[PDB]
């Protein structure tokens, strides 16, 4: 009826490193060559050039004379004792993760940190339940060394952790600084923070106020300064402090980070949390 | 031979109005007189006027002459009630009967005050919204808010602007007044109130780096708007109608909410505050939160001395020439302009000290201020005799209306429109010199209310109010917890010149130095008829207060005449266009 030469050349089944038996490739290149023999396939250039990828000359025909013979004397598919290996090997592999899904895991771990399983296992629910996001998580680090790309991976994950730890540091650093004053709204004076290379548009009293409010609502992941903006307006004290009143959550958060950073440059001598449990 | 200079000691009539002054819990109310009445909305109304003033360049003319009362009459407000606005007005010092404005005055006179407010309401809107696509190239002064827009034969008058606001209203943050509170009691805005996982973390997923940055997600409940069921901002009546649609008290809320939103979104004024908060020169006394003129705390008699001292110090500033042989002999253009005057200024003080014979210390000042100025140019760029209300450096955080603060009592204010701008011929907002001189002309009857109508006197706030701020209370209340929602810190002391005198007579009972420590000897759960509080300076602690009280009795005694004329001015000439031809006949009319 119609030839169409039905014969699978030498297809592969190994994408990027999704954590799976690195020796399976060999086990596959046995039945992958058998699926060509049983259907009668002729080894050409499309195979050899895609099996070594080199523009050779006199020693190029050897490969074509090799891949051909390997398929000719390719014994029956993996022995019955070797077949029981298939399942076992690939059962260990988490190749059941879409590249798109995987690339999200190595991202959510950023703004959520290393071991925040729940925090990340919730912002997706792709393949299956949390157990999946935990199993692959443990498997990830425990056997990460087998990386295909860690340059812009293990760094974009770690780097975000630094920022998180810095914010959580500024938070805790603020806490102790307030516990250092009976009435903070007056006696609070920064040791190192006092700047000069820039115009102090904000009142010294104001800076003190916006800090008392940062302590009031902490420094959560998202919305924070929009509350300070409200708190400022709510207070009848700055009822005529037009500049203060006119500070938008954005152009106000600016001063906030500036103060936190400057506060950081003060209480950075007691940021060594004793880890001797 | 050693000069000396201290800039902070001789500020340009701008001492730092710090908040630490009353850092001690000291709040009293032994001032309960028939004239003193609580005014909850006073604060917002003040801010509303202060905003107009500081940006009078952006607003209409008819908006920058509003009397505090014009707001009351306009929004149907009434002093007294600690809650919102009183039921009415207390007719006379003795009647105990209340009545509303439509009874007090005339209707056309009321619709007038109402129109003003709507203009103010529309002007604010356009100022933040319809005026955001600006493309200046030098200076803008054309596109404003015409008095015609308000009186337009259309419906989209307020309909359009409000439509925009209703969209941004959410993010821009609603005022406490209208915010949907959470009576739930189970949740509080400050702390968190919603866990995501009933269990956090325990079995580490990467033992190599045991950290766990995010134990579990919390969700917060921030300031949310009132339901459409009762949200004033979505009052359908307001569209076709005006601002009067909302409740009298609400009206104030909105106008305040705007005066803030505008300050944070009006591409025009927000870029303006920047131009005022980014001066290439910083105030010698640093950048404090609040600023007031020198005399408003030092006092007239104390500020004149500060200038005498200043002159005595700037005299030594030149008589310390260690090597004047370099300046005197060698004649170079650039350093000689100063040297030349260094001889005249000296041969002038000698042309007074030796040419007066203890005549009067008046000529030892009134005829020196003009020639001293060129001297200050260099050493102290600022002195306690320059017009505070005429320096872009202090303008913003500066606080007009401020009359002074008395220890263990609080601050005192007085709403008076149009501080800086044009035709400030009559405005009380000037240097201590011209000011004390201007008031002195009304005290001696040299200047009649007529002269006001002649010198754009109607461009000013005709009617007036004298308020008192309980700063001490507020200061502390805010120092602890922000449970200010519902408290009162503003108090009216008088509404007209008449009652102003009653307050000055009442002010005597406090300025008095307690000497009566004996018995009267006159022989033949809390109830107070009106007022019987006189003792104030019990201990020697309140001694500092007795003075700051008296100095206030001074300003108010001199401010009396000029204010009585402003009143009479509106009574006679009701915002009447002077003209040209008619402007003369009124002068030779001789109205007796």
């Amino acid at each position: 009826s119609t030839p169409s030469h039905p014969r699978m050349p030498k297809p592969h089944v190994f994408h990027s490193h999704q954590l799976q038996p690195p020796q399976l490739q060999v086990l596959y290149e046995k039945e992958r060559m058998w699926t060509a023999k049983k259907t009668g396939y002729v080894p050409t250039m499309d195979d050899v050039k895609a099996a070594y990828g080199k523009i050779s000359d006199q020693e190029e025909q050897k490969e074509k004379l090799e891949l051909l013979k390997l398929s000719v004397n390719n014994s029956q598919p993996l022995t019955e004792e070797e077949e029981k290996m298939k399942a076992d090997w690939e059962s260990e592999g988490f190749t059941n993760w879409n590249k798109l899904e995987f690339r999200k895991f190595i991202t959510v771990s950023g703004k959520y940190g290393r071991n925040s399983i729940q925090a990340i296992a919730r912002e997706l629910a792709p393949g299956k339940t949390l157990e999946e996001v935990r199993a692959y998580a443990k498997a990830f680090w425990s056997n990460i060394e087998r990386i295909e790309d860690y340059e812009k991976y293990l760094k974009i994950i770690e780097n975000e952790e630094e920022k998180i730890k810095r914010v959580k540091m500024q938070q805790e650093a603020l806490r102790r600084k307030l516990s250092e004053y009976k009435n903070p709204f007056f006696d609070l004076k920064l040791k190192h923070p006092p700047s000069s290379n820039n115009k102090r548009t904000y009142s010294e009293e104001e800076d003190r106020f916006i800090l008392l409010m940062l302590f009031k609502y902490g420094l959560d992941r998202d919305d924070v300064y929009e509350l300070v903006r409200d708190e400022i307006r709510d207070c009848p004290l700055f009822e005529l402090d037009f500049y203060f009143r006119s500070r938008t959550p954005v152009e106000l958060a600016r001063r906030g980070n500036t103060l936190l950073q400057c506060l950081e440059k003060e209480f950075n001598a007691g940021i060594v949390l004793d880890d001797a449990t | 031979v050693e000069p000396a200079l201290i800039p902070s000691n001789w500020t340009s009539v701008i001492p730092l109005l710090t908040s630490d002054f009353k850092n001690q819990y000291s709040v009293i109310s032994r001032l309960k007189n028939p004239n003193m009445k609580p005014v909850p909305y006073a604060g917002d109304i003040i801010k509303l006027m202060a905003f107009i003033n500081k940006f009078s360049s952006f607003f209409h003319s008819d908006l920058q002459n509003l009397s505090f009362q014009d707001f009351e009459v306009g929004l149907d407000l009434y002093p007294g009630d600690p809650n919102g606005s009183a039921a009415g007005i207390v007719k006379g010092p003795e009647d105990t009967s209340l009545l509303l404005y439509p009874d007090f005055m005339a209707i056309k006179d009321i619709v007038y005050c109402q129109d003003k407010m709507n203009l103010l309401f529309l002007s604010l809107l356009d100022l933040t919204f319809t005026e955001n696509f600006d493309g200046k190239s030098a200076k803008k002064k054309g596109p404003l808010t015409t008095w015609e827009n308000l009186k337009s034969s259309s419906k989209k008058v307020f309909s359009n602007p409000l439509y925009r606001l209703r969209l941004v209203a959410r993010e821009w943050g609603y005022p406490r007044e209208w915010r949907q509170q959470l009576p739930s009691d189970q949740d509080i805005s400050k702390p968190k109130t919603a866990l995501f996982e009933q269990d956090e973390q325990t079995p580490v997923v990467d033992p190599s780096h045991p950290e766990i940055l995010t134990p579990n997600i919390y969700t917060w409940n921030a300031n949310e708007p009132l339901p459409l069921e009762s949200n004033p901002l979505y009052n359908r009546e307001m569209d076709k109608n005006g601002i009067l649609a909302l409740k009298p008290m609400d009206r104030v809320v909105l106008l305040r909410a705007l005066t803030d939103w505008c300050a944070s979104h009006s591409s025009a004024i927000h870029d303006e505050i920047y131009k005022l908060t980014h001066g290439k020169k910083d105030p010698v006394f640093g950048i404090q939160t609040q600023q007031v003129p020198r005399y408003t705390i030092e006092g007239v008699d104390n500020t004149i001395n500060q200038f005498k001292k200043l002159c005595s110090l700037i005299q030594s500033r030149y008589e310390i020439r260690s090597k004047k042989k370099h300046f005197v002999k060698q004649l170079k253009e650039g350093k000689k302009p100063d040297l030349s005057r260094k001889l005249e200024i000296l041969k002038e003080i000698k042309a007074e000290l030796k040419n007066a014979v203890k005549s009067e210390k008046d000529e030892l000042l009134f005829s020196l201020y003009d020639k001293w100025v060129p001297l200050f140019e260099g050493e102290l760029p600022d002195q306690p005799l320059a017009n505070p209300f005429s320096e872009r450096l202090y303008k913003l955080r500066l606080q007009e209306f401020f009359l002074g603060r008395v220890p263990h009592i609080g601050d005192f204010y007085m709403p008076r429109l149009h501080s800086y701008g044009d035709s400030l011929e009559m405005s009380t907002f000037t240097d201590l010199r011209n000011l004390q001189a201007l008031l002195s002309k009304f005290k001696n009857n040299e200047y009649n209310a007529f002269t006001l109508f002649e010198n754009d006197g109607q461009s000013m706030s005709a009617q007036f109010k004298l308020f008192y701020h309980d700063t001490p209370s507020l200061a502390h209340d805010v120092a602890r917890g922000r449970n200010t929602s519902g408290k009162v810190y503003w108090y009216e002391l008088c509404h007209d010149s008449a009652t102003l005198l009653e307050f000055l007579e009442f002010l005597d009972y406090k300025i008095v130095k307690p000497q009566d420590e004996k018995k009267e000897g006159n022989e033949k759960t809390d109830n107070k008829p009106s007022i019987n509080t006189n003792p104030l300076p019990k201990d020697a602690k309140y001694n500092t207060a007795r003075k700051k009280l008296q100095i206030l009795k001074e300003f108010l005694s001199d401010y009396y005449f000029i204010l009585r004329q402003f009143e009479q001015m509106k009574v006679q000439f009701a915002d009447m266009k002077p003209g040209k031809r008619q402007l003369r006949r009124i002068q030779r009319q001789t109205v007796n």
